[PDB]
RNA sequence: GCCUAACGAGCCUGGUGAUAGCUGGUUGUCCGAGAAAGAAUUUUAGUUCAACCUUAAAAAUACCCCAAAAACCCUAAAUUCCAAUGUAUUUUUAAGAGAUAGUCUAAAAAGGUACAGCUUUUUAGAAACGGAUACAACCUUGACUAGAGAGUAAAUCUUAAUACUACCAUAGUAGGCCUAAAAGCAGCCAUCAAUUGAGAAAGCGUUAAAGCUCAACAAAUUCACCAACAUAAUCCCAAAAACUAAUA
RNA sequence: CUGACCGUGCAAAGGUAGCAUAAUCACUUGUUCUCCAAAUAAGGACUUGUAUGAAUGGCCACACGAGGGUUUUACUGUCUCUUACUUCCAAUCAGUGAAAUUAACCUUCCCGUGAAGAGGCGGGAAUAAAAAAAUAAGACGAGAAGACCCUAUGGAGCUUUAAUUA
RNA sequence: UCGGAGUACAAAAAACCCUCCGAGUGAUUUUAAUCUAGACAAACCAGUCAAAAUAAUCACUUAUUGAUCCAAAAUUUUGAUCAACGGAACAAGUUACCCUAGGGAUAACAGCGCAAUCCUGUUCUAGAGUUCCUAUCGACAAUAGGGUUUACGACCUCGAUGUUGGAUCAGGACACCCAAAUGGUGCAGCCGCUAUUAAAGGUUCGUUUGUUCAACGAUUAAAGUCCUACGUGAUCUGAGUUCAGACCGGAGCAAUCCAGGUCGGUUUCUAUCUAUUAUAAAUUUCUCCCAGUACGAAAGGACAAGAGAAAUGGGACCAACCU
């Protein structure tokens, strides 16, 4: 059970970094113990109500003898602020309404190990995936590695001489004037919070 | 913010087939550039406008000649997306005094020293 | 609606701390080299230290920057202990500024031949 | 209230060209060069300084700028600083003002509702008589005067979405355990062993039975599977179009 | 359940006689009865009004209000739901003859756009030319340099413990 | 006003009624001096280091501070919550009795933007539904839309875009309240409850409130939800808000004041321009039957077909009646 509010509640309202939802993920990219997971195909903010859903659902859906689950995501640490209704702009920052975990595209939310075949987990994982803020998928190691090998196969099979990398890095057509500084790294595959898998 | 950017060296390392493709001679690099300005300096940052004032590229579609030394090459690199660059060729060799009046520059990027006899 | 924001006095001008002269700059005796609130750069050869931790040039010369070994004054205790607890292989390094004298010290002129 | 068709203080003539950091106006032609907000301020509808700039003058280097160099835990785009080099610009001296109530577009962030044709800074751009029909900010281009000449630039608007099929079903045994009953199929345990082939059972079903199908042979043929998303108020919004060859 | 009583605190005294949901902050269309087929109205009661209340007067009552409210009788074109007819205007003929207003107008409709509501722009529609009579949807119609709001180191009147004081 | 962090990641600079911590001085001893190169910083004023030549420290240490003039002082110097902190030698309330200059540089109305709130859908099945997820619903959640609400922005208008509710006349949407065809039912029939398709036509009269809303009486086949400058004031009405008078609570010492009640209170236009100034070719009830039959154990009880009557809405017309 994850706790609605942190045990040591943050006293000081923090600026909201959009940057921590933005682009590829570093942490929690690889499996540890389990065969299965729910993979995040966009960035997004996970608050308490979601944890509730994934928890009750995935607990009641699984055979406790043959299966076990694990959190790959922390319990929510980031304060979110509101102002009351009917507030004029200004006067200060508001007060703390919420707690959320930032989630970057390419991270595993839940890790399910067990002696089941991927068909079961995929059966009921697709529900919890379908119900998350970002677009999300139900995957295993074989699936993941397959789609990644395909993902670089596309980049070596690409028939048109022009890829986003080549242009953005060579600053051709002064394109760097329209692009962001984070655009060199994302290579134009991520845009804002969204992620496009077909972008080479 | 917006910035002066950079070009990483890999860009400027030519592949073997680029010689065959642009018809450059693999053994000997070429002496002079003919640089024409294709695009406008408006809507572009001030430092590019500067580079184009130094190169003498002031008005579009007029050719200029420049040395292939690294110093000029640097500036060209900064504005490389506004310009057209072609190697200058001298089939008849270098122009002498007598030929000064008869010089002509063809769109091949080719200088002809003896032009329109009689 | 009460709009009180409880925070006060964020506002100060900046102090323009930073490096005044750059490596290979010519300098006259008395120029301030850099000015910092904590030691970022320490004074090296021919660079004097002001009570506010300013670095000024003592000679006429060329300013040079350097990474050198740091051996704290045995009178200053904190630094002595910091030096003490290090593992036996490691030495401390810091950045220093220097002036490299240009003018020769003097000249011998022939005043009178008696 | 009323004091001669306007009384919170009469009317007239003086002071009186009262005084308006506030509106409103400011008259011939043609050429040069040309500006966007850092400070203080009963200041934020205003002034006065700096910076940019204009008009004269004196000079010497100015932008660009490779190594080298600028912090300590983690820390991107990038700055600062300098020869060579490409160019002609820059600094000082003497005079001057206006301006100091900005908009949007890209980028980095804040605040707000990861809302505004929203507000607040920092770095860039712009304000075509050509395109985006229309158009302030996006894109192509920078500029004069004549031609009943030419070459080009940005650009005209295209992109898609489907089916599920046989045939068949006995065995210990309603396995134990519980339980009103508990019979695969309320839950715990076991997962065994006949047949050639049929799970001590995946569905529904029954009070419990009973009964329907799935998995197993037998007969065949095989081709797939990753499916989709209601509407607004005067009256739809060029007309049309599969095709004579386009780096037009 | 309440509190005649009880304790302690503070005051210069601790709101009484009345009257009361009121021409009495709010709750609030308080509660209930009478009044009507039905009433947030009216009247009568209850009533802490926590912000009534006794010469800044409190309470009843004649007689009087072009004061405010409510019921009834009666009366009727107020209205169901309009009608007929006369007179002034009215329209045609003859005299005389003003007013605000007005960049120029050769002065359409739709849907988009746009300083964000178009007769003028864009894409479409429609379309001989002029009179007279009507109706008021538009011309952000006409009248008054908005009496609201805010801002001038603009005014004025009023009041006092504003500051200077004859 | 003054200083440390962040915002502002690596030279400097850098905003907010941005996020967070501090200072308007203590504690000592060692009394921390003159005079002059070169500098940082800087609109200015103020701020900073400092060689040579003569003979302060700790408290994150950085902030601990006020300019002229005028006063007092002695030999030379001290004087401020001048804290609105670049400092006026010393001045408060009110104004709905108000006045002028201006501003759409800035509010209230309306429009526009956005869609937090509000409003229609779908996607997911835990659950309700005795058993049964989806007849009727449905927590935690996903994704689209609509633009009427309360807000939020301040973009057009302050040399006027006159603002609530009615009256009259309505144009439009469909997210159907009736009428018309149908699917599903936990539908026997009668009622129902849900869903799909359909905008030619309808969508009442009263008592109390200024009231839209709401309650309540009586009915209807129904007595829709909305938009149109919360339609419509050069057509009408001002009860209400919203000026001047006045009371009553209250707040102020007062003047005056309270999106608190109460009584009272001027509604102006002769139409220049655009627009516009009559074709028709029905809609709905309720009866009468059927048949008290089909349907159900009975109690209750149909449509479809076919004859009648009305009513409303179009178009007319006076023999009678009534004016
Ligand atoms: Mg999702
Ligand atoms: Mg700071
Ligand atoms: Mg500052
Ligand atoms: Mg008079
Ligand atoms: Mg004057
Ligand atoms: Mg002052
Ligand atoms: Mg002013
Ligand atoms: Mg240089
Ligand atoms: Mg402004
Ligand atoms: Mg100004
Ligand atoms: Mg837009
Ligand atoms: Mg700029
Ligand atoms: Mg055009
Ligand atoms: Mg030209
Ligand atoms: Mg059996
Ligand atoms: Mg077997
Ligand atoms: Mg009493
Ligand atoms: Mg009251
Ligand atoms: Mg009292
Ligand atoms: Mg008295
Ligand atoms: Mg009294
Ligand atoms: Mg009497
Ligand atoms: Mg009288
Ligand atoms: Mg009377
Ligand atoms: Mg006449
Ligand atoms: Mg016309
Ligand atoms: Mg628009
Ligand atoms: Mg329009
Ligand atoms: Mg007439
Ligand atoms: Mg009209
Ligand atoms: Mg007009
Ligand atoms: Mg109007
Ligand atoms: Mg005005
Ligand atoms: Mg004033
Ligand atoms: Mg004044
Ligand atoms: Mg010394
Ligand atoms: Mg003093
Ligand atoms: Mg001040
Ligand atoms: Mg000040
Ligand atoms: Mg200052
Ligand atoms: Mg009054
Ligand atoms: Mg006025
Ligand atoms: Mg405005
Ligand atoms: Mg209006
Ligand atoms: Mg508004
Ligand atoms: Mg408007
Ligand atoms: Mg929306
Ligand atoms: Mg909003
Ligand atoms: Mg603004
Ligand atoms: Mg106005
Ligand atoms: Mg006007
Ligand atoms: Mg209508
Ligand atoms: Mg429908
Ligand atoms: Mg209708
Ligand atoms: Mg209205
Ligand atoms: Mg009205
Ligand atoms: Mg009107
Ligand atoms: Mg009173
Ligand atoms: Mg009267
Ligand atoms: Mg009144
Ligand atoms: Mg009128
Ligand atoms: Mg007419
Ligand atoms: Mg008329
Ligand atoms: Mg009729």
């Amino acid at each position: 059970f994850v706790e609605r509010v942190p045990l040591v509640p943050k006293v000081r309202r923090e600026r909201k970094n959009l940057s921590d939802i933005r682009g590829p993920s570093t942490e929690a990219t690889e499996f540890t113990e389990g065969r299965f997971a729910i993979l995040a195909l966009g960035g997004g903010y996970l608050h308490w109500g979601h944890f509730e859903m994934m928890r009750l659902t995935i607990n009641r859906s699984m055979d406790p003898k043959n299966m076990f689950a694990l959190w790959r995501v922390p319990a929510p640490f980031k304060p979110i602020t509101r102002k009351g209704m009917g507030q004029r702009m200004g006067g200060g920052k508001g007060a703390i309404d919420h707690y959320v975990t930032p989630v970057k595209a390419g991270r595993l939310i839940v890790e399910m190990g067990g002696r089941c075949e991927f068909k079961e987990v995929q059966g009921f994982l697709d529900l919890v995936a379908h119900k998350l803020p970002f677009p999300a998928k139900a995957v295993s190691r074989e699936t993941l590695e397959k789609m990644r090998k395909d993902q670089e196969e596309r980049e070596r099979n690409n028939q048109n001489p022009w890829t986003f990398e080549r242009i953005a890095t060579a600053n051709m057509l002064g394109i760097r004037k329209v692009l962001s500084p984070y655009d060199l790294t994302h290579k134009g595959r991520y845009w804002g919070k969204f992620y496009t898998p077909e972008r080479v | 913010k917006f910035t002066r950017s950079r070009i990483p060296d890999k860009v400027f390392q030519p592949s073997p087939e680029d010689h065959e493709k642009y018809g450059g001679d693999p053994q000997y690099p070429h002496k002079l550039h003919i640089v024409t300005r294709i695009k406008s300096t408006k809507r572009r940052p001030y430092w590019e406008k500067d580079i184009i004032k130094m190169l003498g590229l002031e008005k579009a579609h007029t050719p200029q000649v420049h040395k292939n030394i690294p110093s000029v090459n640097a500036k060209l690199k900064v504005v490389k997306h506004l310009i057209r660059i072609k190697p200058l060729k001298l089939p008849q060799g270098l122009p002498t005094e007598e030929d000064m009046a008869n010089t002509c520059l063809k769109s091949n990027g080719e200088l002809v020293v003896r032009w329109l006899l009689n | 609606t009460g709009g009180s924001s409880k925070n006060l006095g964020g506002k100060s001008p900046g102090k323009r701390f930073g490096i005044k002269k750059m490596e290979g700059h010519y300098v006259h005796a008395g120029n301030i080299l850099a000015t910092q609130r904590h030691f970022r750069w320490h004074p090296g050869a021919h660079v004097g230290l002001g009570k506010n931790k300013c670095l000024y040039a003592l000679e006429e010369g060329v300013v040079r920057y350097t990474k050198e070994v740091y051996v704290p004054n045995p009178s200053n205790s904190e630094a002595v202990d910091l030096v003490t607890r290090l593992p036996q292989g490691a030495v401390l390094y810091k950045t220093f500024v220097h002036v490299v004298p240009a003018k020769p010290e003097g000249t011998f002129k022939l005043v009178a031949m008696l």
